[PDB]
C-alpha cells in the first residue's frame, strides 16, 4: 500500500505517521528530517571590484604648448597646463619660464585584487527544494538526500519516498543578490553601465577576465605648482573600502525563521516554513498477515505523572495481555498528544510504560496499540521552569483545545433567561388570546 | 523578551544560542476557587480576555 501525509516544515522533530492497512498488522514510521535546503537559481549579473587609477609620468613642453590625443580610454582625463615651474636635482628642468607647459592624463582600470577578491551583484530567482532526512524502519536509521520535485524519489530496503512539491512558496531572497565571499545581502543594485559616483559598482565587469570596464569615477585632474612635479586629481572614492564599512548585517543575521545562509553555491538551510507533503510506497513483501502477529487484549491505561511541558511531558503505563512473544507498535488517535517510542516488544501477560508529550492540561485521548484501541484520561500540571533550548510541536494547539471540568464550569455558565422571556412571550400571547382568532 | 514562536542570539564570533518558552509556571489551579483564568496569564496571554 501507499500513503501521502504532510509534516510539519521544522528540523529536529520527529514525527509519528502511520500505516494501518486492511487485515495486516499495522506500521508506524518516523520522519526526522535533518536538512531541507532551499537552493535558488544562479544568474550573474555583474562582478565588482576595486579599481586602478594609473597615470603615466607627465609629458613637459617646455619652450611649447602641448597639446591632448583623443583615445577611447576607461575615464580618459587630460589637461595641458601652462605658467608651470618644475624644480629637479639642477633646479627647474627647462630654459625659461613663463612658457613651461604640462600635458597630463589619467584613466582607470581594475586591479590585481579582482582576480580572487570581488563582490558580485546576482540575479536569482524561485528556488528548488533539495532535503536530507532520517527515518527509524523496524528499527533501522536510515539516511536520505532527495530533491523535493516529485521525480527524485528514492528507493531504500523496499522502500519509496518522494518527498515535495513544497506547498511554502516563500523564499528568503529577493530578485536582487549581492554576494560577497562569505554572505550575500537581499540588496538593490544599480543596473550594469549605470554606476553612481561613489559606490561599488563604480566599475563594473561582466566576467572576471572581460577587458571591456565601465567606469564611472570622474578622475578630474587639478593645477600643479611650481616646483611640484606631479600629477595633483580629484581623488575617485571607492567603492569597496568604505562598502565593507557600511555592510550593515548580512543576511545570516536577518533572516526570517531563522534561515542559514550557505556558500558555494549559495543556499537557504533550514528555512522553517509551513509544511511538505510526503508520499510512501511500500509493497507488500514487507507486511505480515495478523495470523502471525501477536495481538494484545485486555488493556487497562493509566496515567501516574504527567507534565505538560515541551519535553518528555508524561509517562503512563497500561497493562496488556500478549498472546505470544513479539514486536508491535503504537500511535495516538489524536494530533494532540505524540509518543516517543515506536515499537514495543511484549511477551505475554505483562504491562508496559510510554513516554508522551503534549499541552492540554486535561489530557483526554486514546491510544492504537497493536491494532487495538484503549482510551485513557487524566489531569495534567504546568512545568515549573520558563525557557529551554528545544521545541516539540504537540503544544501547537488551537483554541478548541481541552480545558479541565472548566468546561463543566463555563457549561454551568451558559444557563440561560430563554425560559423567562418565553414566559412573558406565553404571557402576552394569553392576553392576545383574548381575540388572537384569525392571524 | 522571548516571543512564543522563540528567539536566537548570537554573541561575538561564537556559536548561535537558541530560545523557546516553556508553558511558562504557574498561576492558579484547577481549584476549588474557580480561578483557571490567571492560567490564562500563563497560557498564551493578551488576547482571549476579549473572549470573557
Ligand atoms: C580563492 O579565490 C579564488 C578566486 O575565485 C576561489 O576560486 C577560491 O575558491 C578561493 N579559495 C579560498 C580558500 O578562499
Ligand atoms: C537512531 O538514531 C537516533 C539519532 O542518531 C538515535 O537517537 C536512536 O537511538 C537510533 N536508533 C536506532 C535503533 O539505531
Amino acid at each position: 500500500y501507499e500513503h501521502v501525509t504532510v509534516i510539519p516544515n521544522t528540523v529536529g522533530v520527529p514525527y509519528k505517521t502511520l500505516v494501518n492497512r486492511p487485515g495486516y498488522s499495522p506500521m508506524v514510521l518516523e520522519m526526522e528530517l535533518q536538512s531541507v535546503t532551499l537552493e535558488p537559481t544562479l544568474s550573474l549579473d555583474y562582478i565588482t571590484c576595486e579599481y586602478k587609477t594609473v597615470i603615466p609620468s607627465p609629458y613637459v613642453k617646455c619652450c611649447g604648448t602641448a597639446e591632448c590625443k583623443d583615445k577611447s580610454l576607461p575615464d580618459y582625463s587630460c589637461k595641458v597646463f601652462t605658467g608651470v615651474y618644475p624644480f629637479m636635482w639642477g633646479g627647474a628642468y627647462c630654459f625659461c619660464d613663463a612658457e613651461n607647459t604640462q600635458l597630463s592624463e589619467a584613466h582607470v582600470e581594475k586591479s590585481e585584487s579582482c582576480k580572487t577578491e570581488f563582490a558580485s551583484a546576482y540575479r536569482a530567482h524561485t528556488a528548488s527544494a533539495s532535503a536530507k532526512l532520517r527515518v527509524l524502519y523496524q528499527g533501522n536509521n536510515i539516511t536520505v538526500a532527495a530533491y523535493a520535485n516529485g521525480d527524485h524519489a528514492v528507493t531504500v530496503k523496499d522502500a519509496k519516498f518522494v518527498v515535495g512539491p513544497m506547498s511554502s512558496a516563500w523564499t528568503p531572497f529577493d530578485n536582487k543578490i549581492v554576494v560577497y565571499k562569505g554572505d550575500v545581502y537581499n540588496m538593490d543594485y544599480p543596473p550594469f553601465g549605470a554606476g553612481r559616483p561613489g559606490q561599488f559598482g563604480d566599475i563594473q565587469s561582466r566576467t572576471p577576465e572581460s577587458k571591456d570596464v565601465y567606469a564611472n569615477t570622474q578622475l578630474v585632474l587639478q593645477r600643479p605648482a611650481a616646483g611640484t612635479v606631479h600629477v595633483p586629481y580629484s581623488q575617485a572614492p571607492s567603492g569597496f573600502k568604505y562598502w565593507l564599512k557600511e555592510r550593515g548585517a548580512s543576511l545570516q543575521h536577518t533572516a526570517p525563521f531563522g534561515c542559514q545562509i550557505a556558500t558555494n553555491p549559495v543556499r537557504a538551510v533550514n528555512c522553517a516554513v509551513g509544511n511538505i507533503p510526503i508520499s510512501i510506497d511500500i509493497p507488500d513483501a514487507a507486511f505480515t498477515r495478523v495470523v502471525d502477529a501477536p495481538s494484545v487484549t485486555d488493556m487497562s491505561c493509566e496515567v501516574p505523572a504527567c507534565t505538560h511541558s515541551s519535553d518528555f511531558g508524561g509517562v503512563a503505563i497500561i497493562k496488556y495481555t500478549a498472546s505470544k512473544k513479539g514486536k508491535c507498535a503504537v500511535h495516538s488517535m489524536t494530533n494532540a498528544v505524540t509518543i516517543r517510542e515506536a515499537d514495543v516488544e511484549v511477551e505475554g501477560n505483562s504491562q508496559l510504560q510510554i513516554s508522551f508529550s503534549t499541552a492540554l492540561a486535561s489530557a483526554e485521548f486514546r491510544v492504537q496499540v497493536c491494532s487495538t484501541q484503549v482510551h485513557c484520561a487524566a489531569a495534567c500540571h504546568p512545568p515549573k521552569d520558563h525557557i529551554v533550548n528545544y521545541p516539540a510541536s504537540h503544544t501547537t494547539l488551537g483554541v478548541q483545545d481541552i480545558s479541565t471540568t472548566a468546561m463543566s464550569w463555563v457549561q454551568k455558565i451558559t444557563g440561560g433567561v430563554g425560559l423567562i422571556v418565553a414566559v412573558a412571550a406565553l404571557i402576552l400571547i394569553v392576553v392576545l388570546c383574548v381575540s388572537f382568532s384569525r392571524h | 523578551t522571548v516571543p512564543t514562536e522563540g528567539l536566537e542570539v548570537t554573541w561575538g564570533n561564537n556559536e548561535p544560542y537558541k530560545y523557546w518558552p516553556q508553558m511558562s509556571t504557574n498561576g492558579t489551579a484547577h481549584g476549588h476557587p474557580h480561578e483557571i483564568i490567571l492560567y490564562y496569564y500563563e497560557l498564551y496571554p493578551t488576547m482571549t480576555v476579549v473572549i470573557v
